[PDB]
């Protein structure tokens, strides 16, 4: 398939399906999630199960990389600054760099304890393209496509 | 040489602080309490029954001089209000409909007021604000009038505004004789805009009975100024306000005599000896 | 001093450690007023006619914007987006990174800093404004003037042919001598005394202050294309952008509704107001001045030929085209043909509305005419730049101009339950109306009280008392008001009589709402700026204020029954909003009434389990719509593809 | 089309020093002032590339058409001067067509406004285009500076036209609407009569509709070409009575012609009532798109 612009839009299901079944596997499509699914189903491609046995950063942090843990603190941010009502002022956040961020599973459930939109409120069409160029970037390559 | 005259004689700003502003295109008449009242009265089912007996004999009182379309919209409240089950609000709108109904004037009955130099929070200001409480006809100067100053004074007159009250507002110079001569004319004979095909009566004809002036100077100090501004502030107290009490004294004089008209002087241990000086004269 | 000094420049400073910023909300669906309470109707849904869609193009853009700076006087965080994007400050470029642009510029903007470095600039491209040129020509070319001058002197030429020479002086031969020249191969006239020539001095009257559409306004970043744009007319123009508007508002396509009903049920009856006064104009300069003009633009000038373009590129609909003329009242007299064609069954849905436009001409006929406000006269007496038009004020003394319209959908209520589509009002009833013999033309029209003679027989009375509207549930009227001072106190008496003649009870308040204060009068495109607000307003429960009101005008006081609001009233589930009414008092005695309902009378006519599948359908279809906006708005997939 | 440039002496009239100064208000850059006392005024004087527009109007001659007959006085039916003077001739000749019609059934409109009440009267004559002959002559007083009224462009409109019969003839409060589909304005004006009729809005409609060419619009159609051409017609040897002709092998566009009319509707109950003589019946009518 690969160079061939109008190739891949052709056979795109056939690609996700051979993706599925291999070990490095694709999302949903990004712009219909909800922000809930978005941080669970990156918490699940990430760290899955606790289950890795293979150059950890360190023993009792998950997180195979600084990168993906800042990744994943810079979602949360964005999720924060999105869905509160307001478009102007600093606000103060949550997150502020622990066990609580350490911990994925606890992280999220504090984010949906104070803003209970995030299980119904889609992606904002802009929130896309910050995606992609947040997994592009300069660091241990990411669990995905 | 005439005018570098002037600039050594009397400043070199001279011609902008003396400059005539006034102009009688740009009056503003503010005598609408219907329609402010019938808005009060559908705030006033907004607002919650708890902040009611916070404001309760003020809220009675404001609603003293209105009108029978005033009376029977609050009777209309009072019913659904009652339909509703609003306790304090049914008499609260009883009582607002028995106090419009009288139509006795008030305290400030046809007292023409003029009040020079009336600020954003100043005592001038509470002073028209009284008069229009009454209930009075207030002529207010100002410097320049633009879209902040229009907001206030329409804020004010439909915060203390009653029984027949209004308010005028004109720009006008208070160190020009030029602009109280032509503004003791404008509240002399009447104004009558003519369009076109018709005409369009305007302001009656006025003769006061009270004068007010509270006339502030000027507010600027980054001029090293002291020398001029020691004897133009002195102008602007004295002679414009003795020219002021001419011409308004002049403007009745052969058609309403033993009409008098009736001043209040300010005096505000160095700054009372200088009021003092500015009154014995 | 000494104790102001203390504690002054010793005021400590102290920030949030977590400090992060705020970031534009993504789009959440509509949360509307907690609607008002009554009984099941007996009525059927096949005998309801809903306004279904519905967008505008004025002085502020789309309706969204427009009813933003109405109600709240500054605009959200999506408003400032949506305008700084339509009028050219941003574009979406992925180049370097993908985000939006500036236009001159070029830097990657951040969400938090829209509205903080784009507010002020939105805020005066927008707006009742000073006339601002947008044709990139020279403004000297139309305005009338007189010379006369008669020339007895020589005429320097040209190298012509001798043919063109001859088929000059076909007309001149009696009042000239002819020379030749082998030189230049043509001939000379020159003509005696008595000859004059036309020497056109083109003066100009400055600061005309009217109701443009935004400074800016490029329609082919909506999908619209460029020879699209420079071959067809504008008004055209802005009638798909409309339309495209209000489908994707209300989240259709007109294929889906080509899938539920057959072609001949589908009409558009959008008679534009006087159709193409720039493109005439145009015709003429470009006639005299040699310019290129196309050679069927006399065809296709026509005003129907707008909604024909409408019909043969977008909704490809059979059905019955009907393009109404009445200059003030285009868009009323097409809302209620399209109404009682679907009285008839003629048809399902009907696309209504109307568009205008303000040209050089009518500028200067409007200043011969002399009803508009004159600039010096206003200036004259101390009225700033957005505030000339004061409906209901002791200074008004004629009405702003404003160019746009806009288009609104009918549908029956049957494709309404089928497809589940978002009401978004219950027009119950829609006519209009004559004035009968007044030879004196500055005597005024009065003959819309028609609609209430006989009392509680009168069949507007008949239409509400079937929708369960009583006498005094009628809240809100959205006045004409074109800030004259001869249509308001008159107005305001109809409006009197219609209450009595419907037998209002005593002191019974009318919320009385005026926007053309706001906008401005777009001559025949107002009736849908007045029911696109009307619309919000039983939507969302508030009241706008008439921000240029200063003093009311005194004659006005004998109205029993009128409120004129000052400041938004924000009627939650503290009063609620049922009914409305509009008036539009055409030009050259033509009137026009229509009602409005709130759209829980269309919830209240259907059964139970029906109503709650409509629901969810319906805030489906409006969060769709929505977000397909902002996908738009941010990344492409651009709206009106053409195949 | 015509561009020349001049770099010579203009020769002036009498103009005030006002006048002359708000002449060269656009002027300075491209010329000399000079000042004329003995005729109180100043002199322009412009450089090169200063172009004047030297109007040369050409002459396409001999087109065939549908006119009215030739010395059509309607002051001979009782329209008086200053009426055909100041309103436009459409509404003239809608006047005509109307006093025409109801005084070739034989009515008043007092006779319909003694049996039913003035808001079920309607008026739906939606004329044409609207004044093409009215705008042009706007115009052409505009630029030749002959004191045109100054409210013919509020009173120029197109519903300003059965306006002015309401308000002079028929004196109905009821329902006006104007269409405008520029070769169908009588058809849709028709259709819209009779489903209000159906409804229940009206009982006695006026509908109609008029036309007319102009200048203006036999150049714009020339230039459209869809009409026929008087050369190609004369090349194929056809008389001057005899262009429009449909359905034959040598047809070759349309002749267009100016004029129309009015119709009345009336229920069915108000004919059998006033006695009233039916000319047809409808049975249907509608309008369509493609």
């Amino acid at each position: 398939v690969a160079g061939d612009a109008e190739a891949v839009a052709e056979r795109r299901d056939e690609i996700i399906a051979a993706m599925a079944k291999t070990a490095k596997p694709y999302f949903g499509d990004v712009a219909d999630m909800t922000y809930l699914q978005w941080l669970r189903r990156y918490v699940e491609l990430a760290i899955g199960e606790g289950n890795s046995t293979a150059d950890t950063a360190s023993v009792g942090s998950p997180w195979l990389a600084d990168t993906w843990r800042d990744r994943f603190e810079q979602m949360l941010q964005r999720a924060e600054a999105r869905l509160h009502p307001q478009d102007f002022g600093p606000i103060q956040t949550l997150f502020t760099d622990a066990g609580l961020l350490d911990n994925p599973q606890q992280a999220i459930a504090a984010l949906l304890a104070r803003y209970p939109d995030a299980e119904t409120v889609q992606l904002h069409p802009a929130d896309v393209p910050f995606f992609v160029t947040l997994c592009k970037t300069l660091g241990k390559p990411v669990n995905f496509v | 040489e005439l005018i570098d005259l002037v600039t050594a004689e009397l400043g070199a700003d001279w011609p902008r602080l003396v400059a005539p502003v006034f102009d009688p295109k740009k009056a503003v008449v503010f005598d609408d309490r219907w329609a402010s009242a019938r808005e009060d009265l559908v705030k006033l089912w907004l607002t919650d029954e708890g902040d009611i007996d916070a404001d309760w004999p003020r809220l009675a009182e404001r609603f003293e001089g209105a009108g029978h379309v005033v009376a029977t919209q609050a009777t209309w409240w009072q019913g659904k209000s009652l339909a509703a089950g609003r306790q304090i609000h049914a008499s609260l709108y009883g009582r607002i409909a028995a106090g419009a109904e009288n139509p006795e004037p008030g305290r400030y009955g046809g007292e023409v007021a003029v009040v020079t130099g009336a600020s954003k929070g100043s005592i001038a200001a509470s002073v028209v604000a009284r008069l229009l409480d009454g209930g009075a006809t207030v002529i207010a100067t100002t410097s320049k009038l633009d879209e902040e100053r229009l907001a206030f004074y329409r804020t004010l007159y439909r915060d203390h505004a009653r029984y027949g009250a209004a308010l005028w507002l004109v720009a006008a110079n208070m160190a020009s004789y030029s602009d109280v001569d032509a503004l003791v004319e404008w509240i002399g004979t009447e104004q009558t805009e003519s369009l076109g095909p018709q005409s369009i009566h305007i302001k009656d004809a006025q003769t006061p009975t009270l004068l007010f002036p509270f006339a502030a100077p000027r507010v600027v100090g980054d001029l090293s100024e002291a020398g001029s501004r020691a004897e133009m502030e002195m102008k602007v107290l004295l002679w414009a306000v003795q020219r002021l009490i001419g011409g308004l004294s002049t403007i009745g004089a052969e058609r309403d005599i033993a009409s008098r008209l009736h001043v209040v002087l300010p005096g505000s241990d160095g700054a009372y000896g200088e009021a003092k000086s500015a009154l014995d004269a | 001093r000494e104790q102001m000094s203390a504690a002054a420049a010793v005021d400590e400073d102290a920030e949030a450690p977590g400090a992060i910023a705020a970031l534009p909300s993504p789009p959440r669906g509509f949360t509307p007023a907690p609607p008002p309470q009554w009984d099941d109707l007996d009525v059927d849904p096949a005998d309801l006619v809903v306004i279904v869609g519905g967008a505008e193009i004025g002085p502020y853009g789309s309706s969204r914007t427009r009813f933003e700076m109405e109600v709240e006087n500054e605009l959200s965080a999506a408003g400032v987006l949506e305008l700084a994007w339509t009028t050219g400050l941003i574009r979406w470029e992925d180049d370097p990174q993908p985000g939006w642009y500036d236009t001159e510029s070029g830097e990657m903007v951040d969400e938090s800093e829209l509205v903080q470095r784009y507010h002020d600039a939105v805020v005066q491209r927008v707006g009742i404004r000073e006339f601002v040129d947008d044709g990139a020509i020279d403004p000297d070319h139309a305005s009338p003037l007189l010379v006369s001058v008669f020339l007895e002197k020589d005429f320097a030429f040209v190298v012509s042919s001798e043919a063109d020479a001859r088929a000059f002086v076909e007309f001149d031969p009696e009042h000239t001598v002819i020379r030749p020249v082998p030189d230049s191969t043509d001939w000379q006239v020159i003509r005696k005394a008595g000859t004059e020539i036309r020497v056109p001095r083109k003066t100009k009257l400055s600061r005309v202050v009217g109701g443009q559409i935004p400074t800016g306004f490029d329609p082919t970043v909506w999908g619209i294309s460029a020879d699209m744009a420079g071959s067809i007319d504008r008004l055209a123009v802005w009638n798909m952008v409309a339309t495209v508007d209000a489908f994707l508002s209300s989240g259709f396509s007109p294929a889906e509704v080509m899938r539920y009903v057959h072609p001949s049920l589908v009409a558009n009856t959008q008679g534009t107001g006087m159709g193409g006064g720039t493109s005439m104009q145009t015709m003429y300069h470009g006639n005299l001045l040699g310019r290129n003009k196309p050679n069927d633009i006399f065809q296709e000038v026509l005003p129907n030929i707008i909604a024909a373009h409408v019909v043969q590129s977008y909704v490809g609909s059979y059905g019955a085209m009907i393009h109404p003329v009445a200059a003030c009242a285009t868009a009323a007299v097409s809302v209620e043909e399209g109404v009682d064609k679907i009285r008839l069954g003629k048809a399902q849905l009907v696309v209504a509305g109307g568009l205008d436009d303000l040209t050089l001409e009518g500028i200067i006929g409007f200043g011969d005419m002399a009803a508009t406000a004159d600039t010096s006269m206003m200036c004259g007496r101390g009225i700033h730049d957005s505030k000339f038009s004061r409906p209901n004020d002791r200074r008004r003394l004629g009405f702003v101009e404003a160019q746009g319209g806009g288009t609104i959908l009918l549908a029956r209520g049957d494709l309404a339950l089928r497809m589940g589509l978002p009401v978004l009002a219950v027009v119950a009833f829609a006519q209009s109306f004559g004035d009968g013999v007044h030879t004196s033309i500055p005597a005024p029209g009065l003959g819309a009280l028609g609609a209430g003679r006989g009392g509680k027989d009168s069949p507007l009375a008949r239409a509400l008392a079937k929708l369960g509207v009583a006498a005094d549930d009628v809240a809100v009227i959205s006045k004409h008001d074109t800030s004259t001072l001869a249509n308001d106190p008159n107005e305001t008496e109809l409006h009197e009589r219609l209450a009595d003649a419907l037998g209002r009870s005593e002191g019974a308040p009318l919320f009385v709402v005026s926007q053309k204060s706001l906008t401005g009068h777009a001559k025949g495109g107002a009736a849908v700026f007045q029911m696109m607000g009307l619309c919000q307003i039983l939507r969302d429960g508030v009241i706008p204020p008439n921000r240029s009101l200063d003093c009311v005008d005194d004659e006005l006081a004998g109205s029993a029954h009128f409120v004129w609001v000052r400041d938004t009233l924000r009627l939650g589930g503290k009063f609620p909003l049922k009914a409305g009414m509009l008036t539009s008092l055409g030009f050259g005695h033509v009137s026009g009434l229509v009602a409005l309902v709130h759209p829980q009378a269309f919830i209240a006519s259907l059964d139970p389990a029906q109503r709650a599948d409509y629901q969810r359908r319906a805030d489906a279809r409006l969060l769709a719509g929505q977000r397909r906006l902002a996908s738009a708005i941010a990344g492409g997939a651009p709206m009106y593809q053409r195949p």
